[PDB]
């Protein structure tokens, strides 16, 4: 006559790691590292902007690819690969700081500079590099100033913009760098050329330089894009005699948003807070081995396929 | 292991008990039976649940991007970023490994602990009426029908009822 | 608990004992009594002191600033510092959270252990002269005066002195 | 400590026992002796070996330099790097300090635990034929010669073989 | 006759976290995260320097506000908000690197350049935006070089600083950028303006540029400050014809110290090793939740109000 | 008759740290922090280039000291202290980003630009600053363009490098800054000098500037080196009229390799994966106290002399 004590066992045990045993078999385990991601951008619940082939810098200067994205309001911004920043070829100074600044904004407003021009100036200059309605155009938020008098010296002009708003303003302008001595003389004249820019905080000077260059979008000329933040109540002055690509509109970044760089499809039915190149991540698990590069609220990245947590006792089958 | 029951003085586990984590098998006149103990099983399951709840609690901390995926990052700052990101990844993997290794060691020992606590609990209840066999069984030195067995499992067994008969059967004197 | 005693087979704690952490309550013909054990109380106290000593030790790592309070930071280097600092905080809060939970789980269980160790020490002093209640009590089968109770708590109780008597009382024969 | 045997109810260790980690001393009619228990010794060693493996496993993480030893670093980027390295260092000396401290704790207590488990194993073998000394010894109430002592260590002692003789000697009758 | 074993309990327990339970009750616990700071800069036991309304850059160029701060020795340097570096409007290239260099220094020595100038140079240029002792002045460590005769061309001059010391020296100079052609002409003339700077390690050129811009402290002109280190034994040459704001003295940063940015008041009767924008932190605790931005020997910052460390057993009342 | 239970004990125990005790004595313990490093560069099993006195930059421009390092394949690059990079004194813009691109490469290939120059150009400009086989020479990958007829105006010239590979190429060039007006006119004429460089994405103008400076390697003239990457299928056009130090060979970094900065002797006997300024580190231990700066697969650096891990039980003798 006797009573016996015991515990349960299973046939199929799972292996986990302990402090002392690399290969201890327990009854049940659970995974702690997420290996499964979603191949889409789960945008449910969030006001998003899919930039498509528009590059965030193109939003400020008005590349035709970014025509649907000159203004707007979002809490998350989606940048795609090979998005277009420039129609007329050029580069932007401190481009990454500017791009990131846009990708962490929650919207953009555009305010007119109110810049006006004397008769001796053609402000509606245009190029085959920038196409709208199948015709020659230009950056929507910029004006290519050229002498109306082909070959005659561009006047010594001055344009001041004043920030009357309570928030700072992103201002961008261009500096033309022609591909030939002839091209320069035609547009701006034979005179020495200087462009000066001054606010209470930013001051700089730019000199257009002729140089032979390969053609990008059919152009060997280049435009150097430059930017600052005009603080509220501050005035910024452009002094120039030809070569300035002047701003007709100014930018103002509103609030905060999440910037995503991904080429994944958008899903408006699933929800998420963690994103990377390949899509979204949804787990309660503290760890993931999907990507060391993630944005939003994400599980820490680990170099392991699996770290099983014991949820049961030692398996002693028989 | 740490406590000597599971993978210890208990030879093996019972695959046939899908009823709970710990339990009883009895042999008597009437025959055999198997019943799982609910209190000790839930004591262990609740602690596993306690671990699973700490694991899943989410402290974020929204992060933004510092590495462009679609444009070139200046080489010096990119190398700092990479180096930073790898040092942090190294830290998190090390912890993830330490966590799981530590938690498991403690899970299997606490489970061994609940087994032993129940064994000790039964041993004290029978006091001088039974003896330990050394394999987790108690040889009871009195008649014990299913109503006596169920009282052992239900923690109501009265040692004063069978002591006289048991001491007689044990000591083989008087 | 891990060791079965505190919040285990001992029903509850004694609010009326403030002289120590662990102790004895007895009952003889002279009546009741209570005394705290110093050895087991200090064994546990000294271990809490050990942990506290480790919590307080300080690194000699001087840090300077890399984030200006009263001027602007270049946007890109600023986002990298932010990402970095936040990543480090996440590590430290994780590590502080874990330190506490792990030290606490251990503190509880070693306290439970010191109680059991004391209990086990008594069970062996009494050897064949007493039996177990199941509730942390020992029923003594001889007349134990307040001098005899004191010999127990002071670890000077000679079981051979009372063995003959207690054995008779346990077998219930005279 | 946690289990009460090592630096507990065993007053001290045996410097003489260079034969193993845990063992037996005896004393009978033919005199004294000593013998290490292999299984309990190997059970402890293997857990140590297991720790020394996790310690020694390595990450495959390759780091390139972000600091020129021979040329200047831009001052702002240099500070960020210094701030980031020291922060990472502090995290790692904390983890290293913690790991060693926690593991030493677990190591000490598991050795105590395996000692206790040998002790409990032998206790249950002898069941009613011996009694506890309180100091890790068992007084044996029958003639136990060298073969018999061996059968105890060699885990083949049959208690029923000597029970009658022992129960009488314990009761002090004939 | 029975003896019973027991442990103690309290009526008023405390809650701690454990691995398996978020709400375990124990007899006593203690805090690990420091919540209590000090709204003062505890400066007992340290040679400190409170710059007040003097910005660190101003210490090097010699803004009037920094007049009690041109030299000296210290082990901690305190920078206040809205502190002044520039009386005459302008900016320093790589300003933050320079600011940090000063804020981790332990003192500044000034040494003279010895730059002397011919008769056609008024080396005592002066402005009503750098008031000092009731009169128009200028940076104490620099000299506004202007043509003695108004409208006349600024002479071609050359100046060399010879570092004959055993350690590197910090040299600063300015480039003046006038706001009008008239202005530029009065000061330096009609000739092309150029400033060349050359050492063994460093070479750069500067061109003063005229441009219209808002006024700051009444001045639409600007001065851009530049700097480098001059290694021991090296020379550095200034070749200029106007627009060079010349250095009368160079700087030497002595040893190391702790740079504090905080507008919290100085308490000379408490001692601390950890500081932040709001003051000081004094704890034996390994963690604090005051600021993620601290300097000195500090507890690590965590995102928690409280973490209770148990100092007693489970509390089991009845 | 009695059988006793016990554990072993040793004469000399070892002190370790536990959570509750700072000076616990155990039977045995092992060290976890490496204190011993090898003072040599253990290069067994690896294809390594020791650069001796050749500085990595010199590999790209063709400094004489680097003649045998202009090309190669390696998996580990070793740079030494006081390595020479410039024969004719100069500096490289973003030199540290460039040194890092090279030091993590697995080799360099060189490809000809194919640049030809008209009759009025002496493309074999030479200097005693770059001695090679006892002769005046120049940077091997560059050519110093100078007017063939002294004092005459350097002709307007256009050179275009086409990248026809499938990989990006690293193009370097230099801009000569003469130390005197005489030297400038002699080499390039009295004309106003401009160098313009344009690829599809990169564009930048340069101007040689006369400046008095000290002699470095006997030369007070200076060469500012610049670089860019040219994407496969892209061209890069140099437009100029004096002062262009033109590329004749273009570099291409190949694969990956480990860069090492140390003046410790190479040893082809021992193997290693972790190196630092003072040699190599071979351990299975997770931590080291040798240096916070290391490269390779390294044990993490800690600030501790010793962290002993108990390998034995509590030591209790008597
Ligand atoms: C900006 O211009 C307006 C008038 O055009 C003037 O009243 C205001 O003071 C200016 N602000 C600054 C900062 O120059
Ligand atoms: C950063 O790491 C990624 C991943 O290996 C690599 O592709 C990239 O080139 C690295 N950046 C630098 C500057 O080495
Ligand atoms: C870094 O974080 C601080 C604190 O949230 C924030 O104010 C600042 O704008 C951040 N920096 C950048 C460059 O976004
Ligand atoms: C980085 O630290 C080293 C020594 O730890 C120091 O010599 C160096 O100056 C530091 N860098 C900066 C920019 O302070
Ligand atoms: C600096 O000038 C002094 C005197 O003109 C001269 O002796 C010294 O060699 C010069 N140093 C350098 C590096 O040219
Ligand atoms: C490069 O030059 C070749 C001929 O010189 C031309 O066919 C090709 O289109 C050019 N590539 C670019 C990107 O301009």
């Amino acid at each position: 006559d006797k009573i016996c004590l015991g515990h349960h066992a299973v046939a199929n045990g799972t292996i986990v790691k302990t402090l002392t045993n690399e290969q201890e078999e327990v009854t049940n385990a659970t995974e702690t590292v997420e290996s499964t991601g979603i191949n889409r951008l789960c945008m449910k619940g969030r006001k998003h902007k899919d930039l498509g082939n528009c590059h965030p810098i193109g939003m400020l200067i008005g590349t035709p690819a970014c025509d649907l994205h000159l203004t707007g309001m979002w809490d998350t911004l989606i940048e795609r690969e090979n998005a277009i920043a420039y129609c007329y070829p050029g580069a932007t100074v401190n481009v990454e700081a500017l791009r990131q600044k846009i990708m962490e904004s929650g919207g953009i407003n555009k305010i007119s500079t109110g810049f006006t021009y004397g008769s001796s100036i053609n402000s509606a200059g245009t190029t085959r590099a920038c196409m709208r309605n199948g015709g020659n155009s230009f950056y929507a938020e910029l004006k290519w100033l050229v002498s109306k008098s082909k070959g005659q010296n561009f006047p010594q002009t001055t344009n001041t913009y004043r920030n009357t708003d309570t928030a700072e303003h992103l201002i961008m302008w261009g500096i033309h760098h022609p591909s030939s001595t002839q091209e320069k003389n035609d547009l701006y004249g034979t005179q020495s050329i200087s462009i000066s820019v001054g606010s209470s905080t930013y001051r700089n000077n730019f000199v257009p330089v002729v140089g032979a260059r390969p053609q990008v979008n059919g152009q060997s000329g280049r435009i150097d894009f430059h930017w600052t933040l005009v603080q509220p109540g501050d005035n910024i002055t452009f002094s120039h005699n030809g070569g300035l690509i002047a701003p007709s509109r100014v930018s103002k970044l509103i609030g905060r948003g999440l910037g995503i760089q991904s080429d994944a499809p958008i899903d408006n039915n699933c929800e998420s807070k963690c994103f990377w190149r390949g899509g979204s991540i949804n787990t309660r698990l503290p760890f993931q081995n999907l990507s060391p590069r993630t944005v939003g609220q994400c599980p820490k990245y680990v170099n392991r396929r699996s770290l099983m947590l014991a949820t049961g006792m030692r398996n002693v089958p028989e | 292991g740490l406590f000597g029951a599971i993978a210890g003085f208990l030879e093996n586990g019972w695959e046939g008990m899908v009823d709970g984590w710990y339990g009883f098998r009895h042999q008597n006149a009437q025959g055999t039976g198997q019943a799982a103990d609910y209190k000790s099983t839930q004591a262990a399951i609740d602690q596993i649940t306690g671990k699973l709840n700490r694991l899943v609690e989410k402290t974020n901390t929204e992060f933004e991007s510092i590495e462009s995926e679609f444009s070139e990052i200046e080489h010096q700052i990119g190398n700092v970023i990479n180096w930073t990101k790898d040092s942090i990844t190294d830290i998190w993997t090390y912890q993830a490994e330490l966590l799981v290794a530590m938690e498991n060691q403690h899970t299997i020992d606490m489970a061994d602990s609940e087994m032993l606590n129940l064994y000790e609990r039964v041993r004290k209840q029978l006091r001088q009426n039974a003896e330990e066999d050394g394999k987790g069984c108690f040889e009871i030195y009195h008649a014990c029908d299913d109503s006596c067995m169920e009282s052992i499992r239900n923690n109501t067994y009265d040692h004063s009822q069978y002591r006289e008969e048991a001491l007689l059967n044990r000591l083989n004197i008087n």
